[PDB]
């Protein structure tokens, strides 16, 4: 269960209009994720159009190969993820460009489509079909795939100086991704936290990691109500980062220390 | 039932792996925290 | 009333005191917890004190305000977790009870001492010997397992 | 070499729970074997409380050897050492 | 629009490497760290909002206090190549820049990548050191979060003082990794320490020692 914990900047923690802004601009959002359908036509004159639910689209609209690559986007997702047509086909013409040819449909439409043409080749479009489900990102930060609007009650004292509670919000993610996410303005650089310390290493370095690992053990035996004592937590891991990367504790660890063989042998 | 019976091996399997990973680990009389081969794990046992 | 010289030092006490409240709150325990595991429990060994010595009634003490401030501020020079003279040692041996200190001068502040616990003489240098035994005693042993 | 001089001794002046365990047994083991005995000699017969009899009044004729990590040591008489 | 990220990014990439040049104990003018974000637009940019990185270059030198600490510390010079890949080619140059110059030390900020190849041409350009980062890992600087504590690299006096105090040979101090991110961000070479002072619920305050593979 990779997930991230992202803090926000408190002007934008108190607002809850602002921080959903942040939501939608870090979710990763594929074309995959808002096509409905997808539809490969013999369309053999470029000027029309044998499909008539298309036929007052694309004659006013105007006003290479004969195959047509036909789909639809799904109105619901579209408007929940604030997308227009415009900037989904902004985002196809930088890796295709001149290649293939798009045009949108109106949003006041019954039906959104987008067609597309190139300018043997039956199999071709079956796999550039897949070739762009599987590539074309609309926006978002990859590896994020859900992003959690949650509430942080944290203390902080008053300007009496009395320390009194205070509701901000805050963000949680699903998959992995901390250097990415750091830098996306509106997030409070500062804070980021991660529950994979491995990744926390390579960003974050040893010390950090320290810091980490030692959240993670404490939140586990805290969580069913015990409690041990700090030293003893805190021993182990000092043992897990003294070689400056982390070594765990198994074989593959523990007998890659310079110990004697005797004693390495007993395990 | 099945579940004492089985992650009981489980955690018995953890513990193992942790004596073994710290069983040589030391307090000295300057008050550093060693291992056997005299590496430092914490300048100050607890840090206290 | 009036003694500036005397208000030199519970100025000096004050500010201390200041320093410690901001940087604990600031540095240390953000968000604000203030029950923590210590060693050297002081709330008991105080009203022991008050039994052995029959610390009750209204009576005014003798025990005067420079014995206090700088009875205190000696102690924590006391507290020795490594010895050596060592410019390193002293260094580290200050870091190793930093948090400790914090906790005697919010117990021993001059109010407390003089209106809540009401010690005399006698009780407070006992008091500052029993804090200073203590402390030694629950330093971890030389060749411990840990 | 090793041998670190008596004013620049370092370690703690209290004797630790390992060192008083190991003090009080071997002494006791050497009376069981008849070294001659340095207290009065009561009531008391056992030789752990011969043993723990000498120690309460710091007469123990033993030194502690403290090795050091480096394998320098500080040797420190029973005599000196503070017992709680 | 999106020029605007651009330059964004770059100029807070910007701000960090002085903070790295700063902590370093390199000299940098109290108006050149301030400076905003309005007149870096001003003077980086062309008429079509594009920036040129070739004039974003600086020279720093030490502080009297470093200088003071540490009497090996020389002039850095900080480059932002212009090619996005970084061949070769460009190389060859800026190893030759260096040493017809005589800098002590140069940091290479890149666009996207840098060929296997080419990452063989760092260490053939000796007693100058190389440092090379990507561009992305410095939009943050990370010694401002909250988990990484103050590093304080200790002199070769300071050092030499406390191994006698632990009576200890310099294989036996923990460890941290030439590129580990907080090492490279100052510079560290085999054998330095650092010294590491950080927050403890146990005792309010503990330093950390940790020497540089």
């Amino acid at each position: 269960t990779p997930a991230l914990t992202v803090y926000l900047d408190r002007e934008i923690a108190l607002d809850i209009e602002k921080a959903k802004v942040i939501q939608s601009s870090i979710e990763y959002t594929t074309l995959k994720n808002v096509t409905s359908a997808t539809e490969i036509y013999y369309d053999p004159d470029p000027t029309s159009t044998v499909i008539e639910e298309d036929f007052d689209t694309v004659e006013a609209y105007f006003s290479q190969s004969p195959w047509l690559l036909r789909l639809e986007l799904d109105r619901a997702r579209m408007l929940d993820k604030q997308l227009t047509m415009n900037q989904v086909a902004d985002k196809i013409s930088e890796v295709f460009s001149d290649d293939l040819f798009v045009m949108w449909s109106e949003d006041n439409a019954d039906k959104l489509i987008i067609r597309c043409r190139v300018i043997e080749e039956d199999q071709m479009l079956k796999r550039i079909e897949a070739h762009m489900l599987d590539l074309i990102a609309l926006r978002g930060i990859p590896g994020i795939s859900k992003v959690y609007m949650v509430k942080h009650k944290v203390s902080v004292p008053d300007e009496s100086g009395e320390y009194k509670n205070e509701e901000l919000w805050a963000l949680e993610t699903d998959g992995i991704n901390l250097a990415e996410v750091m830098a996306v303005p509106g997030v409070d650089s500062s804070r980021t936290y991660s529950n994979s310390f491995v990744e926390i290493l390579s960003v974050l370095g040893i010390e950090a990691t320290r810091s980490s690992l030692y959240k993670e053990i404490l939140n586990v035996i805290a969580f069913d109500g015990s409690y041990v004592n700090y030293r003893h937590m805190a021993l182990l891991v000092d043992v897990m980062t003294s070689r400056g990367y982390l070594m765990a504790i198994t074989r593959h660890g523990i007998n890659r220390a310079d110990t004697g063989a005797l004693m390495r042998c007993s395990f | 039932l099945i579940d004492t019976a089985v992650k009981t091996a489980e955690t018995g399997y953890i513990q193992r792996r942790l004596v073994k990973a710290l069983e040589d680990i030391m307090v000295h009389y300057d008050g550093t925290t060693r291992n056997s081969l005299g590496d430092i794990i914490q300048f100050l046992y607890g840090e206290d | 009333l009036g003694d500036v010289e005397l208000q030199k030092e519970l100025n000096s006490e004050y500010e201390q005191l200041v320093s410690d409240r901001k940087f604990l709150r600031e540095i240390v325990f953000v968000n604000g917890d203030h029950n923590w595991p210590l060693p050297v429990n002081l709330r008991r060994i105080i009203q022991n004190a008050q039994q052995i010595f029959h610390l009750d009634r209204a009576k005014a003490s003798d025990l005067t305000i420079p014995e206090i401030i700088h009875g205190v501020r000696d102690l924590c020079k006391k507290l020795f977790v490594l010895r050596g003279e060592n410019e390193l040692i002293k260094e580290a041996q200050q870091n190793a009870t930093s948090l400790f200190q914090c906790l005697v001068r919010a117990r021993l502040a001059t109010r407390r001492i003089l209106e809540e616990f009401r010690l005399n003489r006698d009780a407070f240098e006992w008091v500052l010997g029993t804090i200073e035994a203590q402390f030694q005693r629950s330093l971890v042993h030389p060749g411990e397992m840990v | 070499e090793l041998a670190i001089l008596k004013e620049e001794r370092t370690t703690t002046p209290y004797l630790t729970k390992y060192e008083r365990a190991r003090i009080l047994g071997t002494r006791a083991l050497q009376i069981s074997m008849n070294a001659p005995v340095l207290v009065d000699i009561e009531g008391e017969t056992d030789p752990l409380q011969i043993a723990m009899k000498e120690l309460s009044q710091r007469k123990i004729p033993l030194v502690i050897r403290r090795y050091l990590p480096d394998g320098s040591y500080e040797d420190w008489g029973c005599d000196e050492l503070i017992v709680d | 629009e999106d020029n605007n990220r651009i330059i964004s990014r770059l100029w807070r990439s910007f701000r960090t490497v002085k903070e790295m040049a700063a902590d370093r104990g390199y000299f940098i003018s109290q108006e050149e760290m301030d400076q905003s974000l309005e007149e870096f637009r001003s003077k980086i940019c062309d008429s079509m909002g594009n920036p040129q990185r070739k004039l974003m270059s600086f020279l720093a030198n030490p502080t009297p206090e470093a200088l003071e600490k540490y009497s090996d510390l020389g002039t850095l010079w900080v480059e932002f190549c212009d090619e996005p890949s970084v061949g070769i080619k460009t190389m060859r140059n800026f190893c030759l820049r260096i040493q017809e110059k005589n800098f002590s030390t140069g940091i290479f900020i890149y666009q996207n990548n840098i060929t296997p190849s080419a990452n063989k041409m760092i260490p053939t350009v000796s007693p100058a050191i190389i440092e090379t980062f990507q561009e992305s890992d410095l939009v943050v600087n990370i010694t401002h979060h909250e988990l990484v504590p103050k590093h304080i690299r200790l002199s070769d006096g300071e050092k030499s003082q406390l191994l006698q105090r632990y009576k200890l040979k310099e294989s036996q101090l923990p460890r941290i990794q030439r590129e580990d991110p907080v090492a490279r961000y100052l510079g560290l070479k085999r054998g330095q320490v650092v010294k590491i002072i950080r927050r403890s619920e146990t005792s309010g305050r503990y330093a950390s020692y940790r020497i540089c593979l």
